[PDB]
């Protein structure tokens, strides 16, 4: 139960539409992207600083 | 701003309502015995 | 638009809404309590009170 | 609520009162003066304050209700007044010259707009500042927000040749610099100092959602104050 | 007072009535489904 | 490693482990609140990464340059001094924590600053990304 | 930024608000950013630089005493953020700063 | 014969009311009803709230594109802070809705109502002639609700940092709290987790021991619950049998011989656990965070060897750099 | 094509009176069985 | 239109709570 | 907004007054072990 | 925006574009920070390099510092999304 | 947006077990009433 499809559709169609669920989705993206490099070292994830999601980045 | 009161009309209920409740409570208390007791609480009502 | 009870609300006075619009097309800055929403909520509260009265009786 | 009334009060009795963003105007006991300009001394305009009233947005022009609290006035705007093309033009370079405020149309919708006079090149009538002179010009309104994926739908970016192109304009956050026009008139001018007071009429555009919604035009009619002194 | 209401009566529905009601409701659904859908 | 450059010509000095430990302790006590992890919490445009120290006028990629910066701190261009804003032995009255640091203390602090780029690379001055 | 060439009063933030100086909900000139919630602060190193409309820009650019600079430079680093094992900074900091505020 | 006030006090403190009112209920009922009314109507139909104060409202009501899970009453604006924001302190009602005033109204009324609920539990314990420490047990969830609704906003200086009145908002509160304070490594939160896990363990254990040793009082064609009659004098289950089973299960004094001591332990373990985790949140409101074991292992040279705390720190950094977008204009989060 | 929410109409209008009749019949049968 | 379903489910839950509180089976002691 | 404020002040004062003068009305006597 | 071709010169490469880059990219070139770059950012829009060398109030020593870094320096068309963030740009590490 | 035929799922899964419980309760109450 990762996502609600209608909420994601409404957030994609309307950039001003935001709920706490979308903020949770962004936090999950942050966890994954900032955690996978050292949490799964066998994959050899090399994420540059520009692909890492940041709140100030957008 | 004392008690968050910025208009003097706000003081009328804040003072007035406790006065009426105290009038009712004072009737109740005047119905009582009102002499000293030697116990943890007063069993007379 | 298929409004059924809105015509009967607008027939005898209730024409404004808390959203700031009127059914005549004008804009209302101060709607007051007796808007469409006010009438609907009054009917809901009246329904609840009558339900409690029915329970008591 | 003049400048003497501003300077007389301390911050303890102005906090939480709303008297700070008032655009202090000159009094009639100090009005009825004039300001002249020499051909050798450089001049600049300081403490240019604007307090907008009666926010109107065309969507006809319908009056709106303010959603923010006391964050809509501009204060302390400074810039040099420079002779150019016969007259002399005011170049805006500093001060609090933007205000991100939201107003509500009487239908439930909110239209945020950025009240600004940034990059103004306004020139005012005649070669003196007195009761009757008007200052007008055009300013450049920056976007409400500043600076490639629909991460919600990984299967939308698989359609083949046409991927996420329906949701492209919302994805393409474009910085758009709209333009606006400001017209202010000076009702009263102080002669002892370089202070002038009056009203202003502004017309600019609202938020574009970085190029995702149509910018509604906003009409702002408030009061204005400013000081002219040495540069 | 709050207790035995003298007007309390039991309610019955024999199997014939049950089958008639089921037939009525199902036949009405069969009849009106084509019109509700279109 | 324990070998850091000393002079600007290319001379290197081998640090004793006691010097390394004392420099680490003094750097965590006197510089940590603003130079945790080799970054600057108060001016993030500059940091203690070796590329920022080497690409400076004068270059701070040696012991003597770091000691001179701790004695007379200048801007990144070098023309303007920041002794009022930056801790220094010149401004020990301004910053009271500098009054206990001697020349050997500055030597140890500079050795610790130079030693860290060779220690857990990409983490010194890389910020919170390399944690 | 006022000393090293950056117009703070006209610098638009990421959301159109003030990045350095913004407007308070009561209409005063306050410090911008996420510190707008702490605009009720009264400190002896900032009250001389504070007019009836909030922070006076002219007094900011003219009437700074150096001891106020020292106080503000000292207070900005030892923020009241710490841990039970006495590690300074936010919870995502390394074990090199030893400070929890009294 | 009695005065009108005496009759009013007899009706208020009456044990014949279907729901006991009491003097604490005089404060409790209107506050809780006000909070419930505002919460219901603001959860169904309330305009989006600029929680961060950056003029980017967040939708939380059902009519603005939310379901039960994503719906919430958004906390108040960061521009407000912990300033008192009733309806009359706003220029208009819609300005009050834009800045999240309903959150403050609901939170204040709910906290007053739950304090009244504590007092009312005491009051009806007193009117019935029983011992009055159920309210002490109820103080723990009240402490936790206060910590997440009032104390954390007080510590952080803004009511926007309180827990949103929703589900996804609650999850967002948990994630941001973990990012900024590392609550998992805080020993008081660990005591709270031990409290809830032990409470579940002991609830299941006591229920299974009582249900296992029920005295045979029913036939095979009926529920075993009817072997107990409401108000009977004898005990419905064999306490000695359950004690013997549990003594032979672990060891002969791992059980409680005394039922009163056993029930004191049952009421003690999770109440103390929730007290400790609520106090941990109260202390992290003032930024006394949990254990920090980042970069605690280095090699002979001094290179950082990561631990599980370092991977946890990476996750906390991932949550930290993404929370409250465009509300941070400065490097540190002080 | 075919209007939606008519599935709800058809199925609920089929179920609810059927539910009512089934409940009535079961109630009556159990009352008869308890009368014995 | 799903908002109507959510409101209906929440109101039904509250009605169940109301009836469970006020129309509960009255507890009485048996004559065992 | 002032009318709502005075209504709320009146209501809060009314209920707090009832609370205060109810707990002053010999509340300790209202127990089943009295007399 | 999604598509912007003129962004290897915002600090991603050797050649640095003025009036579209932050002051942090001048820390790579020695002697170009915090001085000189302030003059570049204050009077931002330039047609080419010589406009920066002429309209900027550069002292002779600053002019020599400019003369040290001709090839890794350019001036392209200004983008208002990067003009507004040439002092802070939100980068802090 | 919101997927259709989930109204049917929600409403039928709410109604049918509720129907079952109501029928059970009414049947039990009528059996108790005829036991008297
Ligand atoms: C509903 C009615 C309930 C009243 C509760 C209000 C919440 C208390 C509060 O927000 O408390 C904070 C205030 C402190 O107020 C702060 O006071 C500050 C005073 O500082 C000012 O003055 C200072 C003077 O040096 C400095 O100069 C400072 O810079 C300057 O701003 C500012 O005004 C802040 O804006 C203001 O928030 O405390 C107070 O008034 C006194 C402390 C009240 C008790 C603390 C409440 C504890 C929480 C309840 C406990 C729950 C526990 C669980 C129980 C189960
Ligand atoms: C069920 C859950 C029950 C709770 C379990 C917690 C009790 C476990 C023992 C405490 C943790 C432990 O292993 O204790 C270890 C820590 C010691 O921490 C050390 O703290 C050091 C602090 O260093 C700092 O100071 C150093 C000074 O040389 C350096 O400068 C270093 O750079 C700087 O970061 C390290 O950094 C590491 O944190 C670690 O080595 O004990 C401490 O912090 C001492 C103070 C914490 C006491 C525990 C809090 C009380 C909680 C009681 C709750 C009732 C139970
Ligand atoms: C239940 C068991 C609790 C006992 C914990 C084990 C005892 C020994 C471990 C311990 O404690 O740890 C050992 C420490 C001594 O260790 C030294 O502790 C120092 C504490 O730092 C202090 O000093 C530093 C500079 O000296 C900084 O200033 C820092 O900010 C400041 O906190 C540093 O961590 C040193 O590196 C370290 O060597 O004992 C201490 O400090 C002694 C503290 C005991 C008194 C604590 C009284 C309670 C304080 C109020 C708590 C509020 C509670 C709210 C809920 C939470
Ligand atoms: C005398 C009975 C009556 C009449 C004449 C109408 C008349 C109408 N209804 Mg209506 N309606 C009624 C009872 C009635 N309704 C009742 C009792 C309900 C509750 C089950 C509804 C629920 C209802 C809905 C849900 C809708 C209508 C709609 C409509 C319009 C088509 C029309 C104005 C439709 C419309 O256009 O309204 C917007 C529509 O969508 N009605
Ligand atoms: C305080 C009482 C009150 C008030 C002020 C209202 C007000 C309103 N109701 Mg309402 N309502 C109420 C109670 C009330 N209701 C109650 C208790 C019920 C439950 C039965 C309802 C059920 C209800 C419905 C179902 C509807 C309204 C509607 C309305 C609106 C339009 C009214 C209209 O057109 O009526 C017109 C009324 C009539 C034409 C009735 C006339 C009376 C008959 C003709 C009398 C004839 C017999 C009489 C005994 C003759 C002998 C006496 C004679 C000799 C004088 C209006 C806002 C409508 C609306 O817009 O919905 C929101 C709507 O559809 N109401
Ligand atoms: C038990 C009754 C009760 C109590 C205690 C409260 C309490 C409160 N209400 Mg409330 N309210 C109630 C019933 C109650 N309400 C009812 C029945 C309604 C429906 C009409 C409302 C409608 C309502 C609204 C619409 C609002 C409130 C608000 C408030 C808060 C502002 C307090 C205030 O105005 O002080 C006035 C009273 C005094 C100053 C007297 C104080 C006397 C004490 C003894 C002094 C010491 C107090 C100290 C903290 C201890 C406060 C938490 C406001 C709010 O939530 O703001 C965020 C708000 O906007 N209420
Ligand atoms: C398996 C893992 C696990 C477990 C068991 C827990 C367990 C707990 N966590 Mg936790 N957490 C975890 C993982 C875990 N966490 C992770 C991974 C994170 C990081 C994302 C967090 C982050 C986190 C935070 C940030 C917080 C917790 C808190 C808590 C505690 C909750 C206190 C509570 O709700 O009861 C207490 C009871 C209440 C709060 C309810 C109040 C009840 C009021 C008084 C009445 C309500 C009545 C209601 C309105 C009406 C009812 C209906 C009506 C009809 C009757 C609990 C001990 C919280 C805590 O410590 O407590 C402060 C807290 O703030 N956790
Ligand atoms: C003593 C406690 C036991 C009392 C028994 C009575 C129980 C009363 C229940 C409390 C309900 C009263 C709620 C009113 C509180 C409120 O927010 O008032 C809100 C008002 C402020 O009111 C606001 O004020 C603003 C000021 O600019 C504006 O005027 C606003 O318009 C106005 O609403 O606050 C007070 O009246 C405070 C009075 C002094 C109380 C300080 C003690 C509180 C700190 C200790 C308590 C925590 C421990
Ligand atoms: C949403 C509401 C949908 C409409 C349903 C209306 C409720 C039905 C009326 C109440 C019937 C009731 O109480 O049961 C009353 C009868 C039970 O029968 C009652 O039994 C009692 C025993 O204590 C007494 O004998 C009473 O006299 C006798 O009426 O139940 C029925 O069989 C009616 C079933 C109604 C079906 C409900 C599902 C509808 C969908
Ligand atoms: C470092 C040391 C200093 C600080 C530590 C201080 C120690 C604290 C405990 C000592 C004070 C309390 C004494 C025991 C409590 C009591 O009421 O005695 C009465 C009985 C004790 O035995 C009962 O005692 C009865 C006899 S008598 O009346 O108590 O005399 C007897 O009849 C009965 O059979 C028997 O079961 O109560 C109990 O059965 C509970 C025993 C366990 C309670 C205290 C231990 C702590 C448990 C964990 C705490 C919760 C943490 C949860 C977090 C997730
Ligand atoms: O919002 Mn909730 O947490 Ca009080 O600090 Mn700053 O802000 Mn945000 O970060 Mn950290
Ligand atoms: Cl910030």
């Amino acid at each position: 139960a990762y996502d609600f499809v209608s909420q994601e559709l409404r957030a994609a169609e309307d950039p001003e539409f935001e709920t706490f669920y979308t903020k949770n989705i962004l936090l999950n993206e942050g966890i994954r992207s900032w955690m996978a490099a050292q949490d799964q070292p066998h994959e050899n994830f090399i994420f540059p600083e520009e692909v890492l999601p940041r709140g100030n980045a957008l | 701003e004392a008690l968050g009161i910025d208009d003097t009309r706000l003081i009328v209920p804040v003072i007035l309502i406790p006065v009426i409740t105290f009038i009712l409570y004072a009737g109740f208390a005047s119905e009582q015995d009102n002499e000293d007791f030697f116990d943890t609480y007063d069993q007379r009502r | 638009q298929g409004m059924f009870v809105m015509p009967f609300m607008a027939r005898i006075g209730v024409t404004d809404s808390w959203g700031g619009w009127s059914v005549t097309g004008e804009s209302v800055a101060n709607p007051g309590f007796w808007s469409f929403e006010g009438v609907a909520l009054a009917h809901i509260g009246l329904s609840g009170l009558l339900f409690l009265a029915a329970v008591w009786h | 609520i003049t400048t003497e009334d501003i300077r007389g009060l301390t911050y303890s009795q102005v906090k939480g009162t709303g008297l700070a963003n008032r655009c202090p105007e000159v009094s009639e006991q100090n009005a009825g003066g004039t300001i002249k300009f020499a051909d050798d001394k450089k001049y600049k305009v300081t403490e240019l304050c604007l307090e907008p009233k009666s926010f109107q947005i065309e969507e006809e022009f319908v009056d709106t209700k303010l959603m923010t609290r006391a964050t809509y006035s501009l204060t302390g705007i400074e810039g040099p007044i420079v002779f150019k093309d016969g007259g002399l033009t005011f170049l805006e370079k500093g001060g609090i010259d933007y205000a991100a405020t939201t107003v509500q149309l009487p239908g439930g919708e909110r239209v945020p707009f950025l009240f600004t006079i940034k990059e103004l090149e306004g020139k005012f009538s005649s070669s003196q500042v007195s009761a009757g002179t008007e200052l007008g010009g055009n300013f450049k309104t920056p976007s409400y927000r500043t600076g490639d994926m629909a991460v919600a739908l990984p299967g939308l970016e698989a359609d083949g040749g046409e991927g996420q192109d329906e949701l492209f304009a919302e994805t393409n956050k474009v910085f758009q610099v709209t333009d606006g026009s400001i017209e202010m008139a000076f009702n009263r001018v102080d002669g002892t100092n370089g202070e002038f007071s009056g009203v202003f009429v502004s017309e600019q555009l609202s938020d574009t959602d970085m190029g995702s919604k149509a910018p509604k035009k906003v009409l702002l009619k408030g009061i204005v104050f400013g000081k002219i002194e040495e540069q | 007072m709050s207790g035995p209401n003298p007007n309390k009566q039991p309610v019955e529905l024999n199997r014939t009535s049950l089958f008639w009601g089921l037939l009525l409701i199902f036949v009405l659904a069969v009849l009106f489904s084509s019109y509700f859908f279109n | 490693t324990r070998t850091v450059p000393l002079d600007s010509s290319g001379t290197t000095v081998i640090l004793t482990p006691e010097q390394v430990k004392r420099g680490k302790r003094l750097f965590n006590s006197s510089c940590g609140n603003c130079h945790v992890g080799g970054i600057t919490k108060t001016n993030p445009n500059l940091g203690l990464e070796p590329d920022a120290l080497s690409l400076a006028t004068p270059a701070r990629d040696n012991i003597d340059a770091l000691v001179d910066y701790m004695k007379n701190p200048t801007t990144y261009d070098g023309l303007e001094s920041i002794a009022e804003l930056h801790p220094s032995v010149k401004s020990a009255d301004i910053f009271p924590k500098m009054r206990s640091l001697s020349d050997e203390d500055l030597f140890a602090i500079g050795g610790h600053i130079l030693l860290q780029p060779k220690l857990s690379s990409e983490k010194w001055g890389g910020g919170k990304i390399y944690y | 930024d006022q000393r090293l060439g950056a117009n703070v009063s006209s610098a638009q933030g990421p959301t159109g608000l003030g990045k350095y100086l913004m407007r308070s909900p009561s209409g005063e000139i306050i410090l911008g950013g996420e510190t707008q919630r702490f605009w009720d602060l009264r400190a002896p190193w900032i009250e001389p630089l504070r007019g009836p409309n909030g922070l006076d820009l002219n007094k900011i650019k003219n009437d700074i005493q150096p001891w106020q600079e020292r106080r503000a430079a000292e207070y900005m680093t030892h923020a009241p953020l710490g841990s039970l094992n006495s590690v300074g900074g936010v919870a995502t900091e390394i074990n090199s700063v030893n400070y929890v505020s009294p | 014969s009695a005065s009108a006030w005496e009759r009013f006090c007899s009706w208020i403190t009456s044990t014949d009311n279907r729901l006991y009112i009491g003097w604490f209920g005089v404060l409790m009922i209107p506050t809780l009803l006000t909070a419930t009314t505002v919460y219901i109507i603001a959860f169904v139909a309330a305009p989006p709230v600029d929680i961060d104060g950056i003029r980017e409202p967040v939708a939380g009501s059902l009519l603005y594109g939310n379901n039960i899970i994503t719906g919430a009453v958004i906390p108040s604006s960061a521009s407000i802070g912990i300033h008192f924001y009733p309806i009359w302190e706003a220029a208009s009602l819609d300005e009050w809705l834009y800045n999240g005033g309903p959150y403050q109204l609901i939170v204040d009324h709910f906290l007053l109502g739950v304090c009244g609920w504590i007092g009312r539990e005491w009051e009806f314990s007193y009117r019935l002639g029983m011992r009055p420490w159920i309210s002490v047990a109820f103080t723990a969830p009240v402490a936790a609700a206060s910590a997440v609704f009032l104390v954390y906003p007080i510590g952080q200086g803004s009511f926007s940092d309180g827990m949103p009145l929703g589900i996804s908002g609650t999850f967002n509160f948990m994630l941001v709290f973990q990012a900024e304070h590392n609550i998992l490594m805080h020993p008081f939160h660990q005591l709270g987790v031990a409290g809830v896990f032990g409470g579940s363990l002991f609830s299941a254990m006591h229920g299974s021991l009582v249900t296992s040793s029920l005295i045979r009082e029913t036939t095979e064609n009926e529920s075993a619950n009817y072997g107990y009659k409401f108000g009977q004098e004898e005990e419905t289950y064999n306490i000695v049998a359950a004690h013997g089973y549990f003594g032979r299960l672990i060891f002969q004094y791992a059980s409680f011989n005394n039922s009163r001591a056993l029930h004191f332990f049952l009421g003690l373990w999770p109440v103390v656990g929730i007290w400790f985790t609520a106090l941990g949140v109260m202390t992290m409101a003032f930024n006394l965070n949990g254990f920090n074991f980042n970069q605690s292992v280095v090699d002979s040279q001094g290179r950082v060897i990561n631990t599980w705390a370092d991977i946890l720190n990476r996750a906390n950094l991932g949550m930290e750099v993404m929370h409250e977008r465009n509300a941070h204009n400065f490097p540190l989060d002080l | 094509n075919v209007s939606v929410a008519a599935y709800l109409a058809v199925l609920l209008g089929t179920f609810i009176p059927v539910v009512f009749l089934l409940t009535l019949y079961i109630q009556s049968e159990s009352r008869k069985a308890a009368e014995t | 239109m799903e908002t109507l379903v959510y409101v209906f489910l929440l109101a039904g839950t509250l009605g169940v709570i109301f009836f469970a509180v006020f129309f509960r089976d009255p507890p009485r002691i048996a004559k065992k | 907004m002032f009318t709502l404020k005075i209504v709320v002040y009146t209501t809060v004062t009314f209920f707090v007054s009832l609370f205060t003068f109810g707990f002053l009305s010999n509340d300790a006597s209202r127990n089943p072990n009295r007399k | 925006n999604v598509e912007y071709p003129n962004v290897p010169y915002l600090g991603g490469s050797d050649i640095i574009d003025v009036n579209n880059a932050n002051v942090r990219v001048y820390t790579r070139l020695p002697g170009m920070y915090p001085a000189i770059a302030k003059k570049i950012i204050k009077r931002a829009p330039y047609k080419d390099i010589n406009e920066m060398l002429e309209k900027g109030d550069f002292t002779a020593a600053e002019k020599d510092i400019l003369d040290k870094y001709l090839p890794n320096l350019t001036a392209l068309e200004p983008a208002p999304e990067y003009v507004i963030d040439n002092i802070n740009n939100g980068l802090y590490r």
